[PDB]
DNA sequence: TTAGAGAATTGGAGAGTGTGTTTTTTTTTTTTTTT
DNA sequence: ACACACTCTCCAATTCTCTAA
């Protein structure tokens, strides 16, 4: 009841955002608005409202006009589950199921884990070449369940241990979750891709997890050797066309990858090797529909921004059109909440970004063409422009 | 299909007219009334055709052949509101005193308009829209006399006279109140900024719905058109009822009856 | 510089009038008003450097009111709004829309900058709204021709009917069929803006949103009937009628036989030939769509009134003042006063409730002025009826089929007088209406399809001449009267006017009436000291709210006493209940909280007085007229 | 899409009919009436279940109650959702109506609302709101079967749809499901698989003794549906209770 | 790494076809013939 | 015959893929 009387509470907020824009007086009493630009041409537009709210009128006018572009669309053949549905909806029990499915699955994990997860992953080496998609994404989600589930667990209590689940980091595991991602990235299977990114993602955080307390720092060389390092690099550029949470699974996998190399200490080899247009790109592409996403993953998606515009000083990456247009949407009265954690940092970093821009823009004035269009890639006046 | 010739030619008839309104003194009769007219003092012009007998009859005794307008606008009298509204528009005077010209909102919109077009050069508009006044004619006298000057009573108006101009006798039996009538109707174009009239003459008429400018067109701008009060044209109308006097009934009959529709002033 | 937002077709900027009326609203002292007003002389120092309009938004904020009223002369007053006044009048949609949200962020300002405890949300929440009113001159009905399309106007009339309540729309609800998505949208100029797809980004599908009609929102829209008030009917023609529209606060206040003055805007719209096409006709529709209606306290007024209260010849100042112009016939006016002040009302849990109305008949001679008399009455009294003898069916008096019930006079007079002239001529089935209306209070009704009973609080006065048409000494009081016991026994008092030939009282009369003509348009008066009109009814309208006197012992006791002196000797119990009611009458009319000894004399002093009594024959029932 | 608000308010409502855990009338033992209700209808075999407006007023600080005074219309599925978990936890025998047997529709009621309005005070600013009204009934219609949920088969193939959902006007499906036929027209209602409702007009009027200065009484149409159709009587005095709703132009 | 040549998928312009439209009280004011 | 509702058809706009510099 009082988690129902609060959500009772931020349905009356967004009542109060509908009330904003609704008018006083009856929808036939209206006038009539007209706006004149320079060069003295005028346009017309209706309703009370528009008389005195600039900003919904110059919204208002655009909306009117017909067209959108036609647009573009990765997965088939498998019963529902995280890899093709938004998972931010539960299902929900009984107090005696809840307790029953606890007491189950912590009883399997303290008794059956290592056992099960030895003698199928063993099986899998001898097997690999006659598999069927089934098995692979089957694996893969056992695998990254189990071992999330103990480190949330282990998070909260101190009679939980991480050693339950302590056979996940063997040698031989290792090389299997690795050459099934290979494998499938290779022949472009993108749904075990996905799935073999959920479990990499939980295998790099354990290892984070163990570090934090021998034989693991010479689990994370050869982790890292160079062609891995290349594929881990090559993953999140061609994530732009696919649906939301394939680039969920590459930017929450590439925080992970990052941190993890950040506290080996090769470090600005592998950082420069990430940053170009088509992440950026993908960034974007995902951070403009936040109405859907986690107060979490833009929490994410603003620590890359800071590592990408502060830290590394590329700063000529983000000077691009539509992400002006993303702050305004983002920050408005419309979008993130007054109070929301969000707030805090997308302001603090439009603040600093609009302040290099002032610098760049008075510097050199033909950046307001540049502003529009992809960066240029002539060798003689490009390296000006970058910088 | 076919075509036939016939006595009058209305080039003549024109002329005629324009050399009336600038010509006839009982300055000239009607260029004072214009001159009222263009101040705004005015607003409606009444045409006496004794007039017209009276210019007909002068210009003969100085020996020229003129047409006999006056039968001529008789016989035929709805066509000539039109001639004498266009010969009134070309010589209108310019006005005599100031007038606070900012009051309208037709010269606004008009003047706007002309601004558009003169930038983007970098009829208009139908004339009804600034016809400012009414006009009306006069019968003859019958002291002069014609069948406009000799009343009817309602049993008389046969087929025959549809077309003409009459005078009939008799009561009145009811009025209507007033009631607003659109002359011409004027919209908007939300996307391109642009207006559009249309011009309604028949009892019934469908408002457009498509702005179907070449500009707007070839910005294959598919904008949406809406009605506007602020700059139509409205006119007063009022409609009433005439019955024959009770003592003229013939015996065993019922009496008969006339619509009469009125406007402007 | 900058683009600018323009009134459409004006070259008006919204700006300026935007900070002119936000100066005047926060800067306006009553002072100025007084300036343009007559003389300096009537200023009051104190008080009218006051800023009105920031005392009047603090009493907004404070009693939780959303509107605010404002007579239209005050922007004349101020020299910056001297230009908006006229704007007003030729652009009300913008400019009254303008002023809404100037008075709004106002409310905002004054909370934020005064930094006060209230509710920031709760503001931002709420509706406000300016009503302007007082705008200028009154347009007659038939006179509104179509050049005063869109622009504002103020009538005059009287309210026949209202309809019911209507919903109307303002905001739309949308559902997705398939996946569940919802949308509100906006109602404006009367169209809905339906989707062409689901907007969900994975559900872009056509034809795929839905209307869902109970959970929309709705406001209400009523429309009222306005009659044209005889002052303007041409000659040898009868009067027509225009109908107003009203939305929200204004929805229920005016009832049937209202009298009210308006202000809006007058608006005109097409109609369609046929439901099933576009096609519109030539003729446009026309109504007025009302933005304030008026009807046509502090201590300076309790103060003149108590004070007027505490005079020794109150009774009579107030008697003859109610209709100065007419030559004696006090006791008439004192019983017609008595009659406007009325008794108490009286309810109780069992037993009934018992009317506090007084009903008077005026029966004599003619030439007597009865119905000039009936006319003051007609127009003093807040609500009331004036109508005549031949022009009354039983219908019309009461209540009308039509499957709808609709009201007559003494439904419309509930409340106030019904005046009734040339009573004597009306016919017995009609005038047997008036037994159960008198009596009761309420009107019962059985007919094909309705069956009710209604109430009428209508008090009666009736104007009648004797049969014969002139008084016949030989004949006895009730047989001259004629009218037959169960009706008469109805009425609390009875009063016989006689045009009794005397030269003193001639020579009075014919100087009266003749100086009259001695002026155009005469100041002269009856009398030197008379209240006006306002002051009289203000000095009614309190006594009437406030005071509500009860009976005393010593009253019991002299109640008791008369009543047995009438009745031994015909006084019946009707007597002594109209005897209690004038007396209560009596008691209000001197503000006191007791009837008393000196109240119960009076009534039955003015009972004995109406009808001639001490000139009356006790044995036979004739009047010997030497006594008059 | 899923409205959070509406799961939360079904599990909310379902523990209140759990423990609302209100003591016995003589003793302090916790009795749990709208159980022993449940019970009661499983004995007696009833389809409508009574609710008291103040035990609800009093349950978690009035939240739900304000939920469900206030926006009714869009909460009253939940609440049956949330009703049928736990008269299937206590008594599954309730759950249908030998062959299959179809699904109990079960109605929830409420009496001892705070206050009673007249007819005259209804406005279109309580639209889908739970209220009370009193009148004199003047018109009662004849109980008349209405369409709840429709199944149609299709005449060019042997191919079926079920369980259409109606609202104000009489609905029909869009599309042939057998890819192999694509006739829209020729359905027919196939009354056996479809399910009705019992349903009754009633007519009221104002009482007398309320009617203000110089009016004259308004009306309203109201509508009876389940068990309590023919309850109403010409000329009797009655009072009512529901949410007020709004009809198109069908 | 750019770009340009060829193939496949989709949108809606717009042309075509068929269709629908005019058109026994019950209550209440007034004149008239009948007992 | 005059506004509408609905169906059918063709053509070119668009994105995707492969090849070579
Ligand atoms: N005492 C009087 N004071 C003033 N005017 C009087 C007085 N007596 C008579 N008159 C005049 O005489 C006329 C009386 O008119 P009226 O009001 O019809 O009297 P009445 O009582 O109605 N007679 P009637 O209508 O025949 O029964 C008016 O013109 C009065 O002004
Ligand atoms: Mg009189
Ligand atoms: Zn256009
Ligand atoms: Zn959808
Ligand atoms: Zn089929």
């Amino acid at each position: 009841g009082f988690e129902l009387s609060k959500l009772l509470q931020k349905e009356h907020q967004m009542r109060k955002n509908v009330i904003k824009h609704t008018s006083a007086r009856h929808s036939r009493f209206g006038g009539l608005l007209s706006i004149q630009t320079p060069d003295k041409t005028r346009l017309t537009v209706s309703g009370s409202q528009a008389l005195v709210d600039e900003k919904i009128a110059l919204q208002k006018l655009d909306d009117s006009k017909k067209w959108n572009k036609r647009i573009i669309k990765a997965a088939e053949g498998l019963p529902n589950s995280l890899l093709n549905s938004q998972t931010g909806k539960a299902i929900f029990f009984t107090e005696s199921n809840g307790k029953h499915f606890k007491e189950f699955i912590n009883n399997f994990i303290d008794s059956g884990f290592n056992i099960l997860l030895h003698s199928v992953t063993n099986y899998f080496t001898t097997e690999q070449d006659r598999m069927v998609t089934l098995e692979q994404v089957e694996y893969l989600l056992f695998f990254a369940w189990f071992v999330k589930y103990q480190l949330l667990r282990s998070k909260i209590d101190n009679s939980a241990d991480i050693k339950q689940v302590s056979e996940a980091l063997k040698e031989v595991t290792f090389i299997l979750v690795s050459s099934l991602l290979r494998s499938a990235y290779d022949l472009k299977n993108w749904t075990v891709t996905h799935a073999g990114m959920i479990a990499f993602n939980e295998l790099l955080n354990l290892v984070s997890r163990t570090k934090a307390a021998t034989d693991i720092e010479f689990i994370v060389s050869r982790l890292f050797s160079d062609e891995r390092i290349q594929l881990l690099s090559n993953l999140p550029k061609i994530g732009s066309k696919y649906s939301l949470q394939f680039m969920k699974s590459c930017i929450e996998l590439t925080h992970s990858v990052l941190k993890v190399l950040e506290q080996y200490s090769n470090f600005q080899k592998v950082q420069a090797n990430y940053m170009t247009e088509p992440v950026i790109e993908t960034y974007i592409n995902f951070l403009e529909r936040f109405r859907e996403l986690e107060d979490d993953s833009i929490k994410k998606v603003f620590s890359f921004f800071h590592r990408v515009f502060v830290q590394a000083k590329e700063q000529a990456l983000l000077f691009r059109f539509d992400l002006i247009i993303l702050l305004r949407e983002m920050l408005s009265p419309d979008g993130l909440d007054r109070m929301s954690r969000s707030r805090k940092y997308v302001s603090q970093f439009s603040d600093y970004f609009l302040a290099r821009l002032k610098k760049r823009l008075k510097k050199s004035p033909a950046w307001f063409v540049g502003l529009l269009f992809p960066p240029l890639h002539n060798s003689e006046v490009g390296f000006y422009q970058r910088y | 299909l076919p075509s036939i010739q016939l006595p009058v030619d209305y080039n003549n008839l024109f002329n005629e007219i324009t050399d009336f309104l600038v010509t006839f003194k009982q300055g000239p009769k009607y260029m004072a009334m214009l001159q009222k007219v263009a101040n705004r003092e005015l607003n409606s012009v009444i045409i006496d055709l004794d007039d017209i007998l009276q210019y007909q009859n002068e210009k003969f005794l100085q020996g020229t052949q003129a047409d006999d307008l006056v039968s001529a606008i008789q016989q035929n009298a709805n066509h000539f509101t039109e001639l004498f509204c266009r010969a009134i528009d070309n010589n209108m005077p310019l006005p005599t005193k100031e007038i606070d010209y900012k009051d309208d909102v037709l010269d606004v919109i008009l003047n706007q308009r002309r601004l558009r077009n003169e930038r983007m050069l970098s009829e208009l508009f139908p004339p009804n829209l600034t016809r400012r006044y009414f006009l009306y004619f006069k019968p003859l006298s019958q002291n002069c006399a014609a069948i406009s000057s000799k009343p009817l009573s309602v049993r008389q108006i046969k087929g025959d006279f549809l077309g003409q101009l009459i005078t009939v006798r008799g009561i009145i039996t009811r009025v209507s109140d007033v009631k607003p009538a659109v002359e011409v109707i004027a919209y908007t174009c939300d996307q391109c900024g642009y207006e559009v009239f249309q011009e309604v003459n028949s009892r019934t008429f469908t408002p457009l719905s498509e702005c179907t400018s070449e500009e707007c067109s070839q910005n294959q701008t598919k904008g949406q058109l809406f009605m506007s009060t602020r700059a139509s044209k409205f006119s007063a109308f009022q409609e009433c009822k005439i019955q024959e006097l009770s003592q003229q009934v013939p015996v065993g009959h019922i009496p008969r009856s006339l619509n009469i529709h009125v406007n402007g002033t | 510089s900058e683009p600018l937002r323009i009134i459409w077709g004006t070259n008006v900027s919204i700006q300026e009038c935007t900070t002119n009326f936000r100066n005047f609203l926060m800067s306006f002292k009553y002072k100025f008003r007084k300036i343009l007003d007559e003389r300096e002389e009537f200023i009051n120092n104190t008080t009218d450097e006051e800023l009105y309009y920031i005392k009047q938004l603090n009493e907004m904020r404070e009693l939780g009111t959303s509107n605010l009223n404002l007579d239209a002369r005050n922007l004349l007053a101020y020299k910056q709004t001297e230009d908006l006044y006229h704007q007003l009048l030729n652009y009300p949609q913008e400019v009254i829309s303008i002023m809404d949200q100037t008075i709004k962020d106002c409310m905002v300002s004054l909370i934020v900058d005064n930094n006060l405890d209230y509710d920031l949300d709760e503001i931002e929440t709420k509706f406000y709204k300016v009503r302007p009113y007082n705008v200028g001159s009154c347009k007659g009905m038939r006179e509104l021709n179509p050049n005063d399309i869109d622009k504002l106007i103020n009538l005059k009339g009287l309210v026949l009917r209202s309809t019911p309540v209507i919903p109307d729309m303002k905001v739309a609800f949308f559902k997705c069929n398939v996946c569940d998505h919802t949308m509100a949208v906006e109602i404006d100029r009367g169209v809905i803006q339906e989707p062409a797809r689901c907007e969900r980004i994975d559900c872009n599908e056509p034809n795929s949103m839905s209307l869902i009609h109970n959970r929309c929102s709705f406001a209400d829209k009523q429309v009222i009937k306005l009659q044209e008030t005889p002052d303007f009917v041409p000659d040898g023609q009868t009067p027509h009628s225009i109908s107003l529209c009203v939305y929200d606060e204004l929805v229920d206040s005016c009832r049937a036989g209202d009298r009210i003055e308006v202000t809006g805007t007058f608006r005109s719209i097409p109609i369609r030939a046929n439901s099933r096409q576009r096609v519109l006709k030539s003729l446009y529709k026309t109504y007025v769509d009302v933005v304030h209606v008026k009807k046509v306290i502090t201590d300076q007024d309790l103060a003149k009134i108590r004070e007027v209260a505490a005079r020794e010849d109150l009774y009579s100042l107030l008697a003859r003042s109610i209709a100065p112009s007419i030559y004696e016939l006090e006791d008439v006016k004192k019983g017609i006063l008595l009659q406007l002040f009325g008794g108490t009302n009286k309810t109780f849990t069992k037993g009934g409730r018992y009317r506090g109305d007084i009903n008077i008949l005026l029966c004599g001679d003619p030439s007597t002025s009865k119905s000039q008399i009936l006319q003051y009455v007609h127009k003093i009294t807040p609500r009331g009826v004036y109508t005549s003898g031949k022009g009354s069916s039983a219908v019309g008096l009461t209540a009308y089929i039509t499957l709808v019930l609709e009201s007559g006079a003494l439904v419309l007079s509930d409340g106030g007088v019904c005046c009734i002239d040339e009573f004597d001529k009306m016919s017995d089935s009609t005038r047997s209406v008036l037994h159960e209306v008198m009596e009761q209070q309420t009107i019962s009704i059985a007919k094909a399809g309705i069956i009710t009973t209604l109430n009428a609080r209508s008090s009666i006065l009736a104007s009648a001449n004797p049969i014969g048409s002139r008084y016949n000494p030989n004949l006895p009081v009730t047989e001259n009267i004629d009218l037959p016991p169960p009706l008469l026994s109805r009425f609390d008092l009875v009063y016989l006017v006689l045009d009794k030939v005397d030269e003193k009282n001639d020579r009075e009369l014919a100087k009266h009436l003749t100086n009259l003509y001695l002026e155009d348009k005469p100041e002269h008066i009856s009398q030197d000291d008379v209240l006006p009109v306002e002051f009289l009814t203000m000095y009614i309208s309190y006594a009437k709210e406030h005071i509500h006197p009860i009976i005393t012992e010593a009253a019991k006791t002299e109640l008791v006493r008369a009543y047995v002196g009438m009745r031994k000797m015909t006084a019946t119990t009707r007597q002594l209940e109209s005897m209690i009611r004038l007396a209560e009458a009596h008691a209000k009319m001197k503000l006191k909280n007791v009837v008393e000894l000196e109240d119960v004399q009076e009534a039955v002093r003015l009972i004995r007085s109406a009808i001639k009594d001490y000139a009356t024959d006790p044995k036979t029932g004739k009047i010997d007229m030497n006594l008059v | 899409v899923d409205d959070v608000t509406g799961e939360k308010v079904r599990e909310a409502f379902e523990q209140f009919l759990e423990d609302f855990s209100v003591q016995s009338t003589d003793t302090g033992e916790v009795e749990k009436v709208y159980r022993a209700q449940i019970e009661f209808m499983k004995i007696y075999d009833l389809n409508t279940i009574y609710i008291d407006y103040q035990h609800l007023s009093m349950r978690e600080n009035g939240a739900l109650a304000m939920a469900i005074s206030e926006q009714y219309y869009r909460f009253l599925p939940f609440l049956q959702k949330g009703l049928r978990r736990v008269v299937r936890k206590y008594a599954p025998e309730l759950l249908n109506t030998s062959p299959e047997q179809t699904e109990r529709v079960f109605q929830i009621s409420f009496f001892n609302l705070p206050t009673v309005h007249r007819i005259r005070d209804i406005r279109s600013e309580k639209i889908g709101s739970l209220l009370s009204i009193s009148g004199t009934v003047t018109r009662t219609s004849e109980v008349r079967p209405e369409l709840y949920k429709a199944s149609f088969t299709c005449d060019m193939c042997r191919a079926i749809v079920d369980n259409v959902e109606q609202s104000f006007k009489y609905t029909e499906p869009t599309f042939c499901p057998n890819p192999s036929c694509e006739n829209r027209a020729f359905w027919t209602l196939n009354v056996t698989r479809s399910r009705f409702l019992d349903w009754q007009k009633v007519r009221i009027q104002e009482n007398a003794n309320e009617i203000p200065t110089g009016s004259m009484p308004r009306t309203l149409d109201v509508i009876l549906r389940g068990d309590s159709v023919e309850r109403a009587k010409p000329g009797d005095r009655c009072k009512f209770t529901g949410v007020e709703i709004v009809v198109p132009d069908v």
